[PDB]
């Protein structure tokens, strides 16, 4: 029941291609359609879902496919970069850098406050 | 063939002044590598360097056409060249990107 | 002397040191007595906590508990009894080896420096087994240090061979002065007057040297800076010191760039090759990039293949019949199930262990796994006469197609994904890879191989089929008619089939459940009829009553 | 699409001999010497003009 | 049938392999705890 | 906002380095 | 499971469609000579 519709559409392709391959007339009258097939083959010899694209049409089909690959990979990258786990990871790594840089800023500000006190003492 | 018969090319044949380093002329090229007319004595020759560039390296390969144009040419020839010989439609914007060299 | 550092600076210094040591199998010449940068090395190996030699060169007279170290071939007790007021210093407690430099005295330094330098040089004159550079190579890491650090920097740079020196700034003392000079040195002695005066006054005051010897240490620094091509800095601000160590490794080697890329392939560090090896001016010989491409492909190094393609190998020009045949017969990579499949195929058509797997046999393997009426382009008559007459008429028009097939057959999944991204006919490649991966999964499961092999091959199909489904979704959202044309066009490179038939062979029910294939099937189902509502009943009334056909809605041309 | 028509001088470009050729797809790599006065062009501009 | 009798040195490298597996297992568990979302939110808030 | 923090705190660090250099020069002038 | 499979087949390398070949080996003792045995 979870695979029902997918199996049904696969069987749809199977029976559609099969009945496209069949002759026009039913089996009890298929002798007539077989004779028309033989007569058409004798006229041509002794005297469905497969379109054949031209070169330029194939070129723009390939260009369209390459565009679809590029936007698919860009969309996958954007979904990875907007996933919650990646966001928490990059936030935590930048917070690591914050603690490091703010401790350095605090030490530099302590040194600058000592220098300002010494400059005020000199004045 | 119409690209070479429209624009112009400039070649440096001159007195080759010494200035600071005598190998470099006023045009800055090598003293034996020769072959505006003020101090450079240029002659207006037909153009020769135009075509397509294949960019290999630095990521994806990109094709970029190029036409060597003299600096004293008419802009309507460039405009007709850009609209016809390059098949580029006229844009709705011209974003100049002038800045620091 | 003992100093302090920033915490994560010490952490990434330890991680880079440990990573470089594990990648190169290095011997670590740390001083050994637990004061200063040696204490940072002990914290570095605590991060590792898992070979790696750490041969210390410490003086014998300054060690603590000298009576404990007496004893011939005896496992002596040596505890971590470190008195805070004693002049003697206990050794580092997890160094792998030790050397006690005995000059006869006690509590005096300088007994180990000359022996350590002569042992480093004696190591450097030993020819290595690989011989990629010039014998066994040495790098010199420097953190803090006094004027003796500048003296041994001058001794290292003027040495024959000129061993490179990596300095790590952010620590003060001589290393920060060296890095601040090297930032503004240009051609060694090309330093402006204000920067030179600032450097001299920080030498005299910030590190409290004498001002009379400041000019002497300045010209010693200039003699060091005359060989600036080997001094390498590290600026923190991920990006560990292992990048510096290795760049120093392939910087001082006097080695050619093919051997440099071979060493980078051996270490699997793509970033070192990106930064240093693929640089401007590097004269690659004829076919050296193609040979490095072949070595990267057989070793399953997808990132080096990406880097090489980004630098230009011309994938069309590299792939020949012989190159792909050597690619199929390689064994310097992950294990595959190819040999069993060629054995089964050659048994069914009708094996020595030295069998050269031909491209024809590979093509019959594609015919067996693909199934049905798929005729591989290898087993076609034109390629057979090309193979007979040769074992650009040996190159391949679509090299990424055969590289996709090569990667799928030899279980290189990441390389198959990369080769899926690059090239044309992507959905056909995805569906063919899905069918091939499921077919080798079934062949492995039927012959009862390792269950992990069959499970991972299924997973590979499932992934390739999922790629095909998402590509179909993207093409359907962009352009519907072009998605029709992409689904139902003849693929000459894939045995003149369509994407629908390739999905059907792969039993890909997710592919044909999608709206695009259903529109194509509905459009070919009704044919030229535009019969829209309550069809079937009108079909029956058309069949039974032929005048009812004239009242039907037919489409235009 | 997006045109990126560059207006760069011909005499300052690197590998001037590579740019010679009538209607030929010439090789132009990213060989940028750090000491050379000539500067290589940008490698993904769509068009170019050499003054 | 499925009881092989290992020699002394083979047992020594079997024990060394087992100790390596314990060490990488505990390191992997620590890395999974330190990359868990709850621990990340805790350390970010502190 | 954390993006903006990293940007603004890097700018604050560079400005504080310039201010420390200016304070050292002012102390040298005194 | 690899250990149990390896002790299950013993010295035989019988790989595909085993069991049937075991039955044909038992009923026809000449069929054992056409079986794939592993090396030492």
């Amino acid at each position: 029941k979870s695979i029902s519709n997918q199996v049904w559409k696969f069987q749809r392709y199977q029976l559609i291609m099969t009945f496209h391959e069949r002759p026009v007339l039913p089996p009890p009258l298929i002798i007539f359609s077989h004779m028309t097939m033989i007569f058409q083959h004798l006229c041509c010899r002794w005297r469905g879902l497969k379109l054949f694209i031209t070169d330029d049409e194939l070129k723009k089909v390939h260009d369209f496919e390459e565009q679809c690959i590029e936007e698919y990979f860009r969309e996958k990258d954007d979904r990875f970069n907007s996933s919650n786990d990646e966001r928490i990871r990059v936030t935590s790594e930048r917070v690591e850098n914050m603690s490091m840089r703010l401790e350095e800023v605090n030490e530099r500000e302590h040194s600058m406050k000592a220098s300002l006190q010494t400059v005020d003492i000199r004045l | 063939s119409w690209i070479e018969r429209a624009f112009y090319k400039r070649e440096c044949v001159h007195i080759i002044p010494s200035t600071k380093d005598p190998h470099r002329c006023c045009c800055g090229r090598l003293i034996g590598q020769h072959v505006w007319s003020i101090s450079k004595h240029t002659q207006l020759s037909p153009t020769d360097a135009f075509g397509t560039i294949e960019f290999q390296g630095g990521g994806h390969s990109n094709k970029a056409m190029y036409v060597r144009v003299s600096f004293d040419t008419k802009p309507d020839l460039l405009l007709h060249l850009m609209t016809k010989e390059w098949q580029l439609e006229l844009p709705k914007l011209l974003i100049s990107v002038h800045g620091g060299l | 002397q003992n100093f302090e550092l920033q915490p994560k600076l010490k952490q990434v210094f330890g991680k880079g040191l440990i990573k470089a040591a594990m990648t190169t199998g290095a011997w670590i010449f740390t001083g050994g007595v637990n004061t200063g940068v040696i204490r940072h090395v002990g914290d570095a190996l605590k991060d590792h906590a898992s070979k790696i030699c750490t041969i210390g060169i410490a003086p014998w007279g300054i060690v603590e508990n000298q009576e404990d170290l007496i004893g011939r071939d005896v496992v002596r007790p040596y505890q971590t009894m470190s008195n805070p007021m004693s002049k003697l210093t206990v050794l580092n407690s997890m160094h792998s080896h030790f050397i006690l430099a005995d000059n006869g005295t006690t509590g005096k330094y300088g007994a180990e420096v000359k022996l350590r330098r002569q042992l480093e040089k004696h190591i450097s004159l030993q020819k290595i087994n690989t011989r990629i550079g010039q014998g066994v190579p040495v790098v010199a890491l420097i953190v803090e240090g006094g004027p003796n650090v500048i003296s041994i920097v001058l001794e290292y740079l003027r040495d024959t061979p000129p061993v490179p020196v990596v300095v790590c700034d952010g620590s003060g003392r001589a290393s920060d002065i060296l890095a601040f000079g090297h930032k503004y040195s240009e051609e060694g002695g090309l330093i402006n007057e204000s920067l030179r005066d600032q450097l001299l006054v920080t030498i005299q005051k910030t590190f409290t040297y004498t001002r009379t010897q400041a000019q002497h240490l300045f010209i010693i620094l200039m003699e060091c800076m005359k060989k600036k091509e080997l001094i390498t800095v590290f600026r923190m601000g991920h990006q560990d010191i292992d990048l510096a160590i290795l760049t120093a490794l392939l910087k001082g080697a006097n080695a050619s760039a093919p051997d440099q890329l071979s060493l980078a392939l051996a270490w699997n560090r793509v970033d070192i090759a990106r930064s240093q090896i693929f640089i401007y001016g590097q004269q690659w010989p004829v076919g050296s990039l193609e040979q490095a491409m072949l070595d990267a492909l057989v070793l399953d190094r997808v990132d080096f293949v990406k880097l090489l393609i980004e630098n230009g190998v011309s994938m069309h020009r590299f792939l020949t019949i012989s190159r792909l045949e050597e690619l199929y017969n390689t064994r310097h990579g992950p294990s595959n199930t190819l040999y069993h499949l060629v054995r089964d195929v050659k048994k069914r058509e009708y094996l020595p262990p030295d069998y050269r797997i031909s491209l024809i046999d590979i093509g019959l393997v594609i015919e067996y796994l693909m199934g049905g009426a798929y005729r591989c382009n290898y087993t076609r008559k034109r390629f057979r006469t090309l193979y007979h007459n040769l074992f650009e008429i040996n190159h391949f028009p679509f090299p990424f197609h055969e590289l996709m097939v090569w990667a799928v057959l030899m279980k290189r999944q990441k390389m198959a994904l990369f080769f899926w991204q690059h090239g044309e006919e992507a959905m056909a490649k995805a569906l063919v890879a899905c069918k091939l991966c499921k077919a080798m999964a079934h062949e492995a499961s039927e012959n009862d191989m390792v269950d992990d092999i069959s499970q991972e091959l299924n997973h590979n199909s499932r992934d390739f089929g999922q790629l095909a489904v998402e590509l179909l979704d993207q093409s359907y959202k962009q352009d519907e008619q072009l998605a029709m044309k992409l689904l139902t066009y003849e693929l000459k490179n894939w045995s003149n089939a369509t994407c629908l038939q390739l999905a059907v062979a792969a039993k890909h029910r997710d592919f044909i459940a999608h709206t695009c294939s259903q529109m194509l099937l509905t459009d070919m189902w009704m044919g030229r009829l535009r019969m829209r509502k309550n069809s079937g009943l009108k079909v029956i009334l058309g069949i039974l009553l032929p005048p009812s056909i004239l009242s039907l809605e037919f489409k235009n041309k």
